[PDB]
């Protein structure tokens, strides 16, 4: 029916 | 600088240039980058890559166990690892930098965005609502299910948030000005014509707001003060539309004026971010997970479409408010729009 | 009491019954007018008539030179002269009084309003710069340009503003009484049970707001006050539905409640307009150009259309404010309607 | 919002909050003001202030000479100056504002009202003349006579019009409807079953006037029309109760009824104040000297008292007038209330 | 920006802020400045300062047999030197700027203006009449006479001309016109507008809504701005003259409801070198503007002696025989204030 | 942009 839940996205270099 | 997202199964990785993509006017900013996959696990297992334009307006599992879910306003699809005969006639300079540093297995991808998609904008929550959410966004995934591109799942899907911020037209439009009269209870003398003449229509981030306000007076009801208070309109379209007025920044001086002639002050406002930082209910431009954002750009609605535009449809205004003996708190509003300049 | 607009140029004089037309529930109040035209300069000059229901939210020539103008909510057009085959079949007895009162040339006209139109409601200006003017109106005009009814200009048109005011339905909803219990971090008990019980559900401009407020108490932070404040939602929809809070009226004595009992008082208010005259941004019912109006009635949204209703969506609510030591301003809101 | 009458005298200068005080059911709205007084002429001159519940039915010096005057239904009498050792014990927080802004000599006053006093209600004058007025009113005078409060005069008095109001209860009566028979000399069959069903009982200002009229028919004697007519009853008990018939509004459509079936139309009306302006004999709510009022609210006569209530007793009844060939105008009345 | 005046004896100098002073209404603009005198001619001679508000209606060594002179509606005097146990209790910020820049000698001075006084406004002379004038002016004098406070002349008197220029409903006249050779309403004429107080820089649209000019053809509709040049020396005296007027051939029809906006711009340089149109007060050669409208305060004791300028858009129609009927209104041109 | 006013008729 759709998408789901999460856990990360933070650092960027 | 380029950045990669890796799944804990070390199977798919996505290499991309910029999370913020420039919503130009004539075009959009298209996606570039590659997807690096490993062939040993991926034997006759066929990877795809997608761009989900999505609309969030609440809780994940709750509003789902009803009759509907989030309307994905758009979803792109292009076939990675087994390219039906290798059809990227134009590659990209980012892909040129990735394909040679990375191995022979990198698979390029590229995402054309339809521009009937609004921008990535989210409400500013309250202080006390913990599990409450809403906002438009653009995300992109790399994935593969055994079944063909129609069906998909998790665990190999590699996520990444991006943005699509709106950008300003060359044309500013008119010279918007409000100049008008009121009528009263116990002073029929006219007491306030007021001309909020201005200088521009569509500003950017860092160009101040001088409102040339010319009051015209006849006699009575001494005016105490004239504040100028910028009115951000916090639009929401969920089940009904919705604004939450709250002034982003407002300034005033005590320039007092006399009965039976005309005055004029230019009142200068500067709406900053870090002064409204740690404050409730201010629409900000999206961010990349922690990086510094700014105040949200004004969102505009196309001149007639089939489906009303759902989201936070940000607009602003310089409300021009006064206090008049014995202290009536009275103003007017106009239209004016805040946007970006586009690389 | 019949009234006319003798068109400036003594061509198309429009005679009508009433300027306030009733917004009924089953129906609307349709127009029933005639137009006396003179046959000398109107020789093969073809008379028509319109009803230009229109939203207003700004300046004339400034909002002209933009990209949009007004979004005229609706426009009806009907052919008075020359009569396609003489189309007054059920004449009004006002159209029967005028045709015999006037000269033989009188040409009727009649407009039936659809079901998708909001009413005539105008934002209140303030004392200051009070003309970013907003408001719906219904207006009715006679005209004759050479080109057919799809083209016109101003040198013949006869404009007469009327209104369409919403009116409340036949049944009010169940007795509403609903609000907060308010637990804290330093004083423990259920600590202000409150009941703003009410009596009715849909009021008009004839009756007040009694609110039967029932404290239930065992105190450890002294109360000191309950004000009750009728609040308007001036809910404008141009880009967005727009809640603009301000109180039309509110009242309070200084009745104190003691620890460990239950108190009760009927606080009561009237929202007036003459008290809210010379004030800013208080949605009023539509005005007939300078005639006295009243506080805006509750507008309501129909039970599911396709397109969001664009306009000002006036709601109302008694906010039951309390002042507690050392000065916390506790309160809550409910639904109720002044349609 | 606050307003004052500064007596030119600058001895008594009275500050008040609202001109209309909400006469609730369980209580009234008390008067809550102050009187700024100046010290250099008020040397052993003593400030008082009063609330006159006055009733008017004529000319102010013609009805004086004779043997009678206005039967002032109530008079409240306060002594501001000299003060007791702090007279004002429940100080109003309006008169906190009126004491901290004003001087040390500013003097409080409050004025409670009892449970036997009617509204501020008048009739409507005619457009034509012989010199007449009528109506109840509430007013407030602050003055200073050398003799005790039981005597007074000119030369200090500060007068201001305030207003008092009936406001009908929580509950409507039964949903009032109508269905009568009619018997004649010339047509036998019951010929007029006429079901004028309705929805509500106590309307206010700002609601529709729908009447669901269900004709049940089996007869000859061709019916022509159903006019619907909002009767005002202007009851006036001065030397005797009298009712003065005049329709505030009337509508009708040409909806004709066939023999032998059941047909039904809702007939749908607005009485507006603006339509009956500059018209005779239509009781209006008593206005504040020039201000725009509404059409008079229905007044009700308490279930039973020793004294009959003297004066104007507004009632409102929707007559359903019919026309049957060759024009006989048959109709009926019901009870309904605008409070 | 600052300006001074120095005497040919370089004895008294006067430093000020602005020759244009804002005639406010709750208040006025008070005069502020300093006087700079020298030590040793001014030993034991006493410097003073004055504000002369004057009414002028003619010639200098001629119009002094008027039984009188310029009837000075008001004259102000304050004691500059020796300062007299000096009450500059508030010294000004620009006087603060002048006292430390110049020597600590600078004698401050300050002038309150009362409420019954007019603005600075003159009658524009003819192009052919040379020896005539009229007008108001506000000037300042700094001087010292070997005398009592009463005696006063020149050569120590330093004179600076400054100014005191003043910085509705949507007003609409809709009138009928009844004739002897016509029956109809024959002309309702509604001059609707959107502003009643303009300045230099915002034009004059007059939305003239014609209402049946027929049965007598209309040539057309002139619209003409007339200054009222009121003058009250011995009698109040308006002198009518149009500053500007503009003009298209749009031609209203019998049985057709016309409405046209006519766009007027009263410019000065077009009315430069003309006769009988008040201009704003001016400084000795520099450029000025068209005169502002002055107003008459609500309830003075004595009538204002001055030139009392107003303006008005007259809408003069012209109907078939070329009979030019018209109508006027009130319409007032004050300045915009900083 | 569509059109404009005259601006007043109050009654009959």
């Amino acid at each position: 029916k759709y998408s789901a839940k999460t856990g990360l996205t933070k650092l960027i270099d | 600088r380029v950045f990669k997202k890796s799944s804990p199964n070390c199977k798919l990785t996505v290499y991309l240039g910029k999370r913020d993509f420039v919503d130009h006017l004539d075009k959009v900013d298209p996606v570039d980058g590659v997807v690096l996959v490993d062939p040993d696990y991926l034997k006759d297992r066929k990877v795809f890559v997608t761009l989900t334009c999505a609309f969030r307006y609440g809780r994940e599992d709750l509003d789902v166990l009803g009759l509907s879910f989030r309307k994905d306003l758009f979803i792109a699809t292009y076939q990675a690892f087994p390219p039906m005969p290798n059809p990227p006639r134009p590659p990209t300079r980012l892909q040129d930098r990735l394909l040679k540093k990375l191995g022979q297995h990198a698979h390029p991808f590229f995402f054309t965005i339809p521009q009937n998609l609004p921008c990535s904008v989210t409400l500013q929550p309250g202080p006390e609502d913990t599990g409450k959410a809403c906002g438009v966004d653009f995300e992109i995934r790399a994935f593969c299910a055994k079944s063909i591109e129609e069906k998909s799942h998790k665990r190999n899907s590699v996520r990444l948030i991006i943005r699509k911020v709106q950008f300003a037209p060359e044309t500013p439009g008119p010279q918007p000005s409000a100049e008008t009269t009121r009528h009263f209870l116990m002073s029929d003398r006219r007491s306030l014509h007021l001309e909020a003449s201005l200088d521009k229509e569509l500003y950017y981030h860092g160009e101040p707001l001088n409102v040339n306000v010319h009051v015209t007076n006849n006699s009575a009801k001494t005016v105490k003060k004239i504040r100028v208070s910028v009115r951000q309109y916090a639009d929401i379209c969920l089940f009904s539309t919705a604004q939450y007025k709250c002034p982003v920044a407002q300034l005033e001086q005590d320039d007092q004026v006399s009965p039976s002639s005309t005055f004029c002050k230019v009142y200068t406002i500067t709406p900053l971010l870090s002064d409204n930082r740690e404050k409730r209910g201010l629409a900000l431009d999206g961010q990349l997970k922690h990086e510094d954002t700014n105040l949200a750009s004004s969102t505009i609605v196309k001149e007639g479409a089939n489906k009303e535009v759902l989201g936070i449809l940000v607009s602003y205004r310089v409300k021009v408010k006064l206090v008049v003996s014995r202290g009536g708190d009275v103003s007017v509003e106009l239209p004016f729009v805040l946007m970006h300049p586009k690389p």
